């Protein structure tokens, strides 16, 4: 079977800057390769068909090239709406279709540090019998970060969950919210709690003791 | 115009089966190939099967060999999908896509979400996240609800700047937990009253909670 | 990028007829350009049924991986789902072409025959009748690692027989088999690991190997030649294929020893294009066999002129050769000696219009030896031949006990000269080649020599096979402009 | 004076089907008459023969499906140049 290998997995660029995405076929596919654009909450959209032809109603900044095994997709000037997920597609015998892994085009801006905030379990939640410690990491860049929960200088055993917002519409930043969920009995027989943040510049633990 | 109207999304019990439809309009239904392609959140495109509305000829992905079945009704210009013995990994957004034979996928469905869970409908418990320099942030925790989604607004929608409502997380109980935070100047903490407006539409649960240190 | 088999293809109303299996005309590589005729004649009777012809249609006119990108093709079904056919069913397909030639308007017709059976008298006769009607027939040599003269339509003198070469320009090997060879083969072409249209899906590609892929490659070149010059005759087209081919790139060690001299060392190419120049080619006769009065006869193709005649024997027991007029053309006749294994007659076939070559013979003189020259106005000496009746012994010279023969061609536009090279104690062969821009017309060995097996031309090099200095004598001609 | 031809590669021979090739100047009416004369002489001897095709444009003659026993009889027919036994061709 044919395998479509896309490179890179993530492309971080600035608007106006040029973008090049590569799709490599494991076999000869001629010029019968397609490109798709997928915006979040949407279905993919045909971008380039037959490796070089622009689909109807797509701007001229999108251009495709290649024949055989190596294929490229070029965006001359990055418009802010061009930051999406890109897929290369080809037909095959068995299976009848092959999709690439996808390439996420990301907005690049200056390195921003997270405005790290900590939140203790609310007293109304303490009556319910389960504690939840929340660590906020507001408006940072890039999306790569790490949170290590420190209950009285011990580690994060795996009783924590986190979620990251999508890149902001205004400042192109990211935000994270980690939740250390502990039982009421384990929350009582401990004193100090902290969340250690790994981002650019220095380590920044933020603590709170009841 | 060409439209592909999907239907049959919702909740499926583990071991149960999803039953989806794809209503086609604006073209000669039998002259184009049709696929069912799914996509798990954050992951890529996974094809399920193919059908030729003319012949009835089908092709299936080997992973869903015994579990998947694709049929059609040319009189209704409708495509059908059935996927038996579902597991939590089968939770994805399912699409129906038109195949222009030998060229590309020219038309797609809107995307239908199917969630595999044995949990029952439950309203959330809303807990505040009290604040404590120049700018301070505060929020409220929306915990233990099923199914997703929940909508959070601040001060009945008058507070939009600096708001970050986070995606929910599926926890061990099978329930969802979410948090929404706003960043405000520390000076207006005493003057301005901050409330989060939680709405869990599947259970008609509307909760307003005040944030105070 | 561009597949290896298309490296020697320079891109600058012609119909290509295909007699093969069923084809998938809907394939993106060939759709809209390849027509499916209503012809079908197969013995002993889905995606596997189409596999062979689809690939070959893609090899000829494929949009991405074809030789003649966008060439008009018309397919006939003579091979079943297992790629098997009959000679009878093949004749009916050929008659269908002859009927289609008369209905449809005039234009160059290329008939691609990527099939082979044993030698067939009726099939070769059918190929002759079509070639007499102006059809260019391109055939596969066969994948039996055998002499292609034993296979039809490969053995038909009027067709272009194509052998197969790999990416390293070496003859294709497939287990105990591989490409055919011999004097019936015109040239070789890429025939291993050839990417082309797969009948599995409308945009699928598959790699296939064989003389069928090599013959389809040559049909592609021929269609491109006929698109640019639709008035090229078959003789002109055969000469151009030979002239455009890569030379001496095949290691002949792959071929059996007795087939190395017979097999042309040519791999098809289409170099960048560019007045009148002299084009010559070498033809080998059939082996004469053991008889003191046995005779090997080499003749040229219609529209060609015979300019020289040479002979060869692996044992050396021979009585030379002679040129004689049969019809309105000269023929190369080689003579065997008593107790000889047999001889080969070697002719030099050139495109020299209205040359009216005549043979001029001087009888043995038994004096100090024999001599003859071209004395006519606007005549040039193109070849020197010599034969003798004895069992043991601008001018042509021979032994005093032998007759001398001169080929005198009326060609005012040519200027000819003689190049010699002699070796006292030769190590099996003596070589002399024409300079750049010169065309070899005649290859002979100088008489009075110890023991010569024979002489033959290999492109523009005179090769004299050895057991006084043994001298290789080359007659080189070229146009004055 | 008529000759017989067959495949030298014995596994590729297809006896029972023959191509009766006539002399070059033979008219189509003479080809159809020869095929009728062949069918008549074979039926008088208890043999069933089938004329599969009659060649017009390319070469004079016809395609016959008959027993090999009739070859001596068919070679004695007038206007006949040669008869060739059908054989197999293969994709290369
Ligand atoms: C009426 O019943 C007949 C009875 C006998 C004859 N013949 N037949 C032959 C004869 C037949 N073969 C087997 C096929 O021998 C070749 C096949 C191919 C090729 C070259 C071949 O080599 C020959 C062919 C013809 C003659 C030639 O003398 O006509 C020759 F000297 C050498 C080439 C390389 C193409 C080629 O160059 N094409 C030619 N076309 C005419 C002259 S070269 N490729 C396709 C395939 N070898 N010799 C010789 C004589 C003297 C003769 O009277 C004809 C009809």
């Amino acid at each position: 079977e044919i395998v479509l290998t896309q490179s890179p997995a993530t492309l971080s660029l600035s608007p106006g800057e040029r973008a090049t995405i590569t799709c490599r076929a494991s076999q000869y596919v001629g010029s019968y390769l397609n490109w798709y654009q997928q915006k979040p909450g949407q279905a993919p959209r045909l971008l380039i068909y037959d490796a070089s032809n622009r689909a109807t109603g797509i701007p001229a900044r999108f251009s495709g090239s290649g024949s055989g095994t190596d294929f490229t997709l070029t965006i001359s000037s990055l418009e802010p709406e061009d930051f999406a997920v890109y897929y290369c597609q080809v037909w095959d015998s068995s299976p009848p279709v092959v999709f690439g892994g996808g390439t996420k085009v990301e907005i690049k801006r200056t390195v921003a540090a997270p405005s790290v905030f900590i939140f203790p379990p609310s007293d109304e939640q303490l009556k319910s019998g389960t504690a939840s410690v929340v660590c906020l990491l507001n408006n940072f860049y890039p999306r790569e970060a790490k949170v290590q929960w420190k209950v009285d200088n011990a580690l994060q055993s795996g009783n924590s969950q986190e979620s990251v917002t999508e890149q902001d519409s205004k400042d192109s930043t990211y935000s994270l919210s980690s939740t250390l969920t502990l039982s009421k009995a384990d929350y009582e027989k401990h004193k100090v709690y902290a969340c250690e943040v790994t981002h650019q510049g220095l380590s920044s633990p933020v603590t709170k003791s009841f | 115009e060409v439209q592909l109207l999907e239907s049959g999304g919702g909740l499926v019990q583990p071991g149960g089966s999803l039953r989806l439809s794809c209503k086609a309009s604006g073209y000669t239904f039998s002259s184009y190939g049709m696929y069912w392609v799914r996509q798990a959140p954050g992951k890529g495109l996974e094809w399920i099967g193919w059908i030729d509305p003319g012949s009835g000829g089908t092709k299936y992905n080997e992973k869903f060999k015994g579990k998947a079945t694709i049929s059609r009704d040319n009189s209704k210009n409708t495509l059908y999908l059935q996927m038996n013995s579902l597991r939590a990994e089968d939770t994805a957004v399912y699409y129906c896509a038109r195949e222009r034979y030998g060229y590309y996928f020219d038309y797609w469905g809107q995307g239908t979400l199917v969630t595999v869970s044995s949990a029952s409908t439950k309203g959330p418990s809303v807990f505040p996240l009290a604040p404590s320099g120049g700018t301070a942030a505060l929020g409220c925790l929306v915990k233990d609800y099923f199914p997703e989604p929940v909508t959070v607004s601040w001060n009945s929608g008058a507070l939009t700047s600096g708001v970050h409502t986070f995606p929910a997380v599926l926890q061990s109980s099978g329930l969802y937990s979410l948090s929404s935070v706003v960043t405000v100047p520390s000076s207006s903490l005493g003057t301005q009253t901050y409330i989060c407006n939680v709405n869990h539409k599947p259970s008609n649960t509307k909760v307003d909670k005040k944030v105070e240190p | 990028s561009i597949p290896w088999n298309l490296e020697r293809i320079t891109p600058p109303l012609v119909e290509v007829y295909l007699l093969d299996t069923s084809i998938q005309s809907d394939h993106r590589e060939i759709e809209g350009r390849v027509m499916v005729t209503d012809f079908e004649n197969v013995p002993e009777e889905a995606s596997k049924c189409d596999s062979h012809g689809t690939h070959l249609a893609g090899v000829v006119s494929g949009r991405d991986a074809g030789v003649a990108k966008g060439a008009s093709m018309r397919s006939l079904r003579v091979l079943n789902c297992q790629g098997k056919g009959t000679v009878s069913g093949t004749l009916i397909g050929l008659e269908f072409i002859r009927k289609s030639q008369l209905v449809q308007p005039v234009g160059p017709l290329v008939v691609l025959l990527p099939l082979a059976g044993g030698y067939s008298r009726v099939l070769n006769a059918a190929c002759q009748r079509l070639a007499r009607a102006g059809v260019v027939l391109v055939t596969a040599a066969g994948n039996f690692r055998d002499d292609a003269c034993l296979y039809s339509p490969a053995s038909a003198p009027e067709v272009i027989t194509v052998g197969a070469t790999n990416a390293q320009d070496q003859p294709v090997t497939l287990g105990t088999l591989g490409t055919n060879f011999g004097r019936c083969v015109d040239l070789f072409a890429p025939g291993e690991d050839i990417i082309g249209a797969s009948s599995d899906c409308s945009t699928c590609f598959v790699s296939q190997s064989g003389t069928s892929q090599a013959a389809a490659h040559v049909a592609g070149i021929a269609a491109m030649m006929l698109s640019a010059e639709p008035e090229l005759t078959l003789a002109e087209l055969r000469q151009r294929l030979i002239h455009f081919s890569a030379k001496d790139v095949i290691n002949e060690a792959w071929f059996p020893e007795d087939q190395r001299v017979l097999t042309p060392n040519l791999v098809a190419a289409l170099p960048p294009s560019t007045g009148w120049q002299l084009f010559c080619r070498t033809v080998w006769s059939a082996h004469s066999g053991p008889t003191r009065m046995a005779t090997a006869i080499a003749r040229c193709a219609p529209d060609e002129e015979l300019l020289s005649c040479s002979s060869f024997s692996r044992s050396g027991k021979r009585r030379g050769e002679r040129m004689e007029a049969q019809g309105g053309k000269l023929v190369c006749r080689a003579h065997n000696a008593f107790g000889g294994e047999g001889v080969y007659a070697i002719a030099r076939c050139c495109l020299l219009p209205q040359a009216n070559c005549s043979v001029h013979t001087a009888p043995p003189a038994e004096a100090s030896g024999t001599r003859v020259h071209c004395h006519q106005q606007g005549h040039v000496l193109t070849g020197c031949s010599s034969h003798w009746e004895v069992e043991d012994l601008n001018q042509c010279v021979g032994h005093r006990e032998a007759s001398i023969h001169a080929s005198c061609c009326h060609a005012p536009g040519l200027e000819c000269k003689v190049k010699e090279h002699g070796i006292p104690a030769p190590q099996e062969q003596v070589t002399v080649a024409c300079e750049e821009g010169w065309t070899l017309t005649g290859c002979s060995a100088l008489p009075g020599t110890s023991h010569v097996l024979g002489a033959y031309a290999v492109d523009n090099t005179c090769v004299v096979r050895s057991r006084e200095a043994v001298t290789a004598v080359a007659i080189c001609c070229r146009s004055r402009h």
